[PDB]
């Protein structure tokens, strides 16, 4: 019968659900500098997690799982949720070329020549730059970001695994769906899917730079780099275990 | 054993219930 | 793979200026005049770079200064409007006008009380670059082109360069399209396509001036412009209106 | 003939001379 969605479809949720791009308010009518770029992205952070936790809410089975495990999974991939994002938007404003945390903010060779802005953002560019060389698409792209909420869980699991599982492996047919649609050639349908679930696992090495980053910069009043209080709340949360062994990384690809 | 979260992050939970309007 | 030697539209885009941003304080709430008092300003900024622009474009120089302002006072809205469409198209598809990668006017913004009435004609050129997905090549031979897009009736001290240089940038545009196309049919269809946005960049321009000229003669709006924009308004502004001005077209209507 | 208005693009004539560098 009568298509698009008169039978909505999973991707076709995931579409809608998608929380917009949201500004800064950055005022760059004043030179800029490191401790202000940052301050301002941390604010802007706290608004984009907030957003993430709505988001995360519509996703199809999400909020069935114990609320102690939406609270797990959001704690443990709030920067790979951000950071993939953050790619996204880089990959489509200006082909992986610049960081784009806001259409309005960007961080130009301007200010990516600034002290300690490259080597943080160096990890970002990183993940802009894989889902322009691989040309993601947007479906692909909802899927992927799904799959990294249900990314990393605890060494015992979570209190309702069976269904996390159930809820993952759903994501991850539907990220084939979306790999098989944006083609016709079924040839290399299995080969892409190597490659995109090849860089979903990436993400967690990308994730423990940016993290590292972020705890250090976090625990470190003399650089006065305020985090909102969404962030503070969630770095001090995960700061003492993402270190000692409590997470338990999920990989499609061991090697 | 013991559930040493209890405090970490009240923000978020309360997020988590309470959508309809 | 070493040319080692500069072709017309490879010395074109080394020239091309950089993206400029207009150091917008979007910390608190916008506001129309805010917005386009800020533009402004950065229009100035922009026509002043496209003077240093306009002036390594080879041939420019050479011909009588007196035209050299000529032609710069009569396409210095072309220029930017066509640059804008450019980013805009880039971007984010011809969806949101990107005055400056850090000053984009959102949907949000695109709802001020008078926001839309003037901005609609910005869109148009950025979705028809998106039409036609217009390579960078010809973008750089076509924006040369409405520098050269009208002269005052009668002609210019140096008409006899003016006209070979513009031949030349007509052919300029020409090969652009045979690279990056593919075939040959589809390369004079391309150039009659490509020749028509730029006639119709003509009527763009003349919406955007009228505006442009409506807010620089009304101070109870309260909306300013710098030097440049200022002096150049002033200048246009009687004998642009009338039409005692000549229009080049590739396409008669 | 006449022309009222005159002198009226002086800056935009000194950006065009210069250059070097
Ligand atoms: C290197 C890290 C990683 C950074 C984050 C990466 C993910 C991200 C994406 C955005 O779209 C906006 C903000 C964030 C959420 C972020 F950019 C800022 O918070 C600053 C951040 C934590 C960081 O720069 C700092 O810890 C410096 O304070
Ligand atoms: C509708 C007109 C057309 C506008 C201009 C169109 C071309 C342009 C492109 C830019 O990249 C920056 C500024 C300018 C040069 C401009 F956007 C601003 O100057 C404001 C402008 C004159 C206008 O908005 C006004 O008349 C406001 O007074
Ligand atoms: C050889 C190709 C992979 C076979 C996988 C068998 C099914 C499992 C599985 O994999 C996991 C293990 O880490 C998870 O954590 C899941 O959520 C899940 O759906
Ligand atoms: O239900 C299912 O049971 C599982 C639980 O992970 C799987 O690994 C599957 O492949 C599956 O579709
Ligand atoms: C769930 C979609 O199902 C599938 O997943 C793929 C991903 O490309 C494949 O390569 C398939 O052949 C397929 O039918």
């Amino acid at each position: 019968a009568t298509l698009p969605q008169l039978t909505p479809t999973l991707v076709s949720l995931l579409e809608v659900i998608e929380p917009e791009v949201l500004y800064a308010g950055y005022d760059s009518s004043v030179p800029d500098s490191t401790w202000r770029i940052m301050t301002t992205l941390n604010m802007l952070g706290g608004r984009q997690v907030i957003a993430a936790v709505k988001w995360a809410k519509a996703i199809p089975g999400f909020r069935n799982l114990h609320l102690d495990d939406q609270m797990t999974l959001l704690q443990y991939s709030w920067m790979s949720l951000m950071a993939f994002a953050l790619g996204w938007r880089s990959y489509r404003q200006s082909s992986a070329n610049l960081l784009c945390f806001a259409p309005d903010l960007i961080i130009n060779e301007q200010r990516m020549t600034l002290p300690c802005m490259y080597d943080q953002c160096k990890h970002m560019l990183y993940v802009s730059s894989e889902l322009h060389r691989l040309q993601v698409s947007y479906e692909e792209y909802l899927c992927m970001k799904t799959l990294l909420l249900l990314s990393s869980v605890p060494k015992d699991g979570l209190k309702s695994q069976e269904l996390f599982d159930e809820i993952r492996m759903t994501y991850i047919k539907e990220l084939g769906k979306a790999i098989v649609k944006r083609e016709g050639n079924s040839s290399q349908n299995w080969q892409r899917f190597y490659q995109l679930t090849k860089l979903l696992d990436s993400m967690h090495e990308v994730v423990e730079n940016l993290l590292n980053y972020c705890f250090q910069t976090f625990l470190d009043k003399t650089m006065s780099i305020e985090f909102p209080e969404m962030l503070a709340e969630i770095i001090t949360n995960q700061i003492p275990k993402y270190s000692n062994g409590n997470i338990k990384k999920l990989l499609f690809h061991q090697k | 054993p013991v559930s040493p979260k209890k405090k970490e992050n009240a923000l978020l939970r309360y997020l988590l219930d309470k959508d309809d309007t």
